[PDB]
């Protein structure tokens, strides 16, 4: 997904520019700040996620997603979830949305 | 000179009395401004508030009821509780209505 | 979770750890060790509450086992003493029994 | 003198006291609230409608002289002021004037203020444009 | 706020009633009187 | 404080 | 504040790693690397709201939901996600989410 | 509430609360609590006639007409068609207000006052949807809702009223 | 006499366990929890195979709630208190009493709601133009009734299966006698 890269490499951007300040407050030499956007971003292509420029109880490969829920409701078997601001992972391809309508036959 | 409505009567006056029309005017809703601001805590139990009001109590020593309230958000009812285990109120002195922390432990 | 749900020791400020003290001292039938307080709050060392509770009046020292008592405002375990005592004042004002009670299992009685 | 009462002296009467104003000051208690509220009810047009009697079940129709006499109903008819409703607000800084605003909260309406009984063979009277024949046709001696 | 209760109309409706029905003008006397009908005269 | 409600004329 | 669930996203998970990493090395002050963990949830937070406009809806089952500390948790299995599109079929896929009015 | 009943000139609940702020929930129970009071000192100490019935649309519908302005003969047929409508079990558990309204703005299309369902509900209170949607049921049982004698004179044709 | 016997759609049970329970540590440890402590004060669980929900409380009380059948619900309290067991927490079975069952059935015929309205005055309550059916109040047993123009009867109040039954035979011959048409 090229919006999901997009977003990604603008992560990379704001962190590394807005973490500048407090590392010179501890006294580190800045060859680190590349350091950390090489380790950083060889660990991305690694993991291979997208293209880029560079019981009764409670008990990657696995699927997982990320997000703020603005409202959820139910009616009697039918949940119905209102999802925003999310980032989601989905047989090892990642996508971004800005909202998410989940609602699912509770049997 | 005044204007005399040529309407008919009946459709004049329904806007007048008993009328089924739901008024739709929100000039001076006082009311319904409260109304919509509204939230309550849960009891946020004893060993965490008892530990932060000394904190709000060191920041100034005349703290007010209203005030606490709005700092701590809890319920007046099991505030005052540890309040008046830990403070006291001055009614009859200047600043009235104020409570303020126990001599014995200001006096630290 | 209940063991955790106990803080560490290290509160905002110190005032609320004497106020710990003076509620436990109190729930004791007989005077508590310092070896008991420092079982309840983790300051082995001696720290500056352990002082600022003696500096109190409601809390009575005892040299011999080094200890602190709930000292109570008036010092009444029988109906004599009690008896006395109301003689012994100089005006008509009563001796609260909010805080007769204090210090005293039966009152009523 | 009648004519005169009803077309321009109840105008007049309205147009003097049309404005009430109600207060509300900062009511210093915490920074959150330092805002003054005002509030204005202003009265302008007045209308005068033809008479007309509402029954008990809220039926309102024309009245006439021949059935007012009848029915010991009085022959009066309903009068109608426009209304301005207006809230102007403002920030209230200690120890200065204040700059009140409006507030886009300006409603725009005709409130019933009640019934003017009218003296017959009046312009307000439904037998100013009656004829003779009309007249007879409404029971009413020319 | 409620407008509808805000005026009341039988101030007005009231007020002028009662000072016609009767000879009372407030809220002088004999101010009005039951016209007489007995000749075109009178 | 004030009386929270004046008039204005 | 804001939310240190998105330190378990593949950006984030990676991040640990990355600092981690560094911090066996050496190179970098413990607390170091939690401070400029605390800025990443800001930079993450500003860029997902205000820079996309893709849109997602899931269709499935739900095999489990709780609430605790205003997070919600959902598992949806056998589901169909569509994209702004395509279909995408899953076995099991696991939602989080936290309440939308940040505490403060 | 209960005076307006008791004086053959009741009123409706959305009437009242106009006047008086009160929500539905307590404004019904206080009034079923105070229905019981009544009952229970009357006998004991008439109350209620055919008039204390809840639905009793008769009386709603000349007032409803006299805020449409129309003439006193489309008030008389409406009441002829409430009168009747309450034959038809698809409408008869209905609300009072919507079986007085609807039939009022059958007539209203009957006589061709140049009235549009939108007046009518905006006037009443009443949704256009709930209007057009009691008005469908109402179009199937139109000789049964009509007055005879009117038909038979020639003032008002069923042809007249639009069909869907 | 009528034939059809109503029934019952829901019975509503109360437990209790005589021991103080956390509701965080439940509300993780359980596969389908609610527990907002900001609406209310108690953790909802709910079980697949009686398809019902519980009402578990800090103080050790519980209901139960979404049973068709008396026995049913003694077998979702039974295992709802299980699965507090299962957490670790002192969970017993002990007094189990129905507080509420509601049943439904229908009389196959309109009737007519304005007699019954007046034929029968204190119990019966028709407002309808707030509530399309009419309410009920019979005397003995004491169970309120809703009646409707379609006429369906809703049973509810009845603590016994044997008291919802005598209701419906006891208010049948007088919703007969009001058979529109």
């Amino acid at each position: 997904n090229a919006e999901a890269s997009r977003v990604y490499e603008i992560i990379v951007e704001s962190v590394v520019n807005e973490v500048r300040e407090d590392f010179e407050n501890a006294g580190i030499d800045e060859q680190t700040l590349q350091d950390l956007k090489n380790i950083w971003q060889k660990k991305l292509t690694e993991t291979k996620v997208t293209t880029f420029s560079w019981d009764y109880l409670i008990s990657p490969d696995e699927n997982l997603m990320l997000c703020l829920y603005d409202k959820v409701t139910r009616t009697k078997a039918r949940w119905k979830c209102s999802l925003k601001d999310g980032v989601v992972t989905i047989n090892r391809n990642d996508y971004t949305f800005q909202k998410a309508q989940v609602e699912a036959e509770w049997v | 000179r005044i204007t005399t409505l040529d309407e008919t009567v009946g459709v004049t006056m329904s806007h007048t009395g008993m009328s089924m029309r739901s008024d739709n005017s929100n000039f001076l809703k006082v009311g319904r401004e409260k109304a919509k601001s509204n939230i309550k805590s849960i009891r946020m139990p004893k060993k965490e508030i008892l530990d932060y009001l000394f904190k709000l109590f060191d920041e100034y020593d005349y703290w007010s009821l209203k005030g606490l309230k709005e700092r701590t958000r809890q319920p007046e009812a099991h505030l005052k509780e540890c309040l008046d285990k830990v403070a006291t109120l001055v009614k009859k002195g200047p600043y009235a209505f104020k409570y303020t922390l126990r001599p014995e432990y200001k006096k630290l | 979770a209940l063991q955790a749900n106990q803080t560490d020791i290290s509160k905002s400020h110190d005032s609320s750890k004497l106020l710990w003290a003076t509620e436990y001292i109190q729930k004791k039938g007989k005077p508590v060790l310092v070896n008991e307080l420092l079982d309840y709050l983790s300051m082995k060392k001696d720290d500056k509450v352990i002082e600022l509770l003696k500096k109190l009046d409601r809390i009575e020292f005892d040299p011999k086992k080094g200890t602190f008592k709930y000292l109570s405002t008036y010092d009444v375990h029988s109906p004599s003493e009690l008896l006395k005592l109301l003689r012994s004042q100089v005006t008509f004002k009563g001796i609260s029994c909010k805080d007769l009670k204090d210090g005293w299992p039966q009152c009523d009685e | 003198s009648f004519n005169q009462f009803v077309d321009y002296t109840l105008q007049d009467i309205i147009c003097e006291d049309s404005t009430l104003i109600l207060e509300q000051l900062a009511q210093h208690t915490t920074e959150s609230d330092n805002i003054s509220r005002k509030y204005e009810i202003s009265f302008g047009k007045i209308y005068v409608t033809k008479p007309m009697v509402n029954e008990s079940d809220g039926v309102t129709h024309a009245l006439y002289p021949q059935e007012a006499r009848l029915r010991n109903l009085t022959y009066s008819s309903g009068l109608f002021v426009d209304v301005k409703k207006r809230t102007y607000e403002a920030i209230d800084v200690p120890g200065r004037e204040l700059k009140y605003e409006l507030i886009a909260e300006e409603s725009e309406g005709k409130v019933f203020i009640g019934r003017l009984p009218i003296m017959l063979r009046s312009k307000n009277c439904y037998l100013s444009e009656a004829t003779e024949s009309d007249l007879y046709k409404l029971k009413e001696c020319p | 706020f409620n407008m509808k209760l805000a005026i009341n109309a039988k101030t007005i409706t009231s007020g002028l009633k009662y000072a016609l029905a009767t000879g009372n003008w407030g809220e002088r006397a004999g101010v009005s009187q039951v016209l007489n009908r007995y000749t075109y005269s009178s | 404080l004030r009386r929270k409600t004046r008039q204005l004329k | 504040g804001y939310y240190e669930l998105y330190r378990r996203s593949t950006i984030g998970n990676s991040l640990v790693d990355a600092l981690d990493t560094l911090i066996s090395d050496g190179r970098i002050e413990a607390s170091l690397a939690m401070r400029v963990l605390e800025t990443f949830d800001k930079v993450v937070a500003e860029t997902l709201k205000d820079n996309t406009q893709s849109k997602l809806t899931v269709k499935g089952n739900l095999d489990t939901y709780g609430f605790c500390d205003d997070v919600w948790t959902f598992i949806v299995k056998n589901c169909q996600v569509t994209v702004e599109q395509s279909v995408i079929s899953v076995d099991k896929l696991r939602i989080v989410a936290c309440n939308s009015k940040k505490s403060e | 509430l209960i005076g307006c009943r008791r004086a053959e000139v009741a009123r409706t609940f959305k009437e009242i609360q106009s006047l008086i702020h009160v929500k539905t929930k307590e404004f019904g129970k206080t009034l079923n609590i105070m229905k019981n009071i009544l009952r229970g000192k009357s006998e004991d100490g008439k109350i209620d006639t055919d008039n204390m019935s809840g639905a009793q649309n008769l009386t709603y519908i000349p007032r409803f007409c006299s805020h449409l302005g129309l003439p006193m003969q489309v008030t008389t047929s409406a009441e002829y068609t409430a009168k009747k409508c309450k034959e038809i079990k698809e409408i008869a558990g209905k609300s009072p207000i919507t079986i007085a309204v609807v039939s009022i703005y059958l007539n209203i299309l009957l006589f061709q006052i140049p009235i549009t369902a939108a007046k009518v509900g905006q006037t009443l209170q009443v949704t256009e949807g709930t209007i057009k949607s009691g008005y469908k049921i109402l179009y199937e049982h139109r000789d049964k809702l009509v007055d005879p004698q009117l038909i038979a004179n020639g003032v008002v044709s069923l042809d007249n009223l639009p069909g869907v | 006499t009528s034939g059809i016997v109503p029934t019952l759609q829901n019975i509503v049970a109360t437990v209790t366990l005589g021991c103080r329970l956390d509701l965080k540590t439940v509300a993780l440890h359980a596969r389908n929890a609610e527990y907002n402590p900001k609406r209310f004060a108690a953790v909802i669980m709910r079980i697949r195979e009686p398809k019902t929900t519980a009402l578990i409380f800090a103080s050790g009380k519980m209901v139960v709630t979404g049973a068709k059948s008396e026995d049913d619900s003694k077998l979702a309290s039974r295992k709802y208190a299980r699965i507090i067991q299962k957490i670790g927490f002192a969970a017993k079975f002990t007094d189990f009493k129905i507080q509420n069952i509601v049943g439904s059935c229908d009389v196959k015929f309109p009737i007519r709601l304005e007699g019954l309205a007046f034929s029968h005055g204190t119990f019966s309550s028709y407002e309808p133009e707030l509530f399309p059916g009419l309410i009920y109040r019979m005397v003995k047993p004491k169970i309120v009734l809703l009646i409707f123009v379609s006429g369906k009867i809703v049973l509810t109040g009845a603590k016994q299966r044997e008291e919802i039954y005598q209701a419906f035979e006891a208010i049948y011959p007088v919703l007969s006698e009001f058979r529109k048409m």
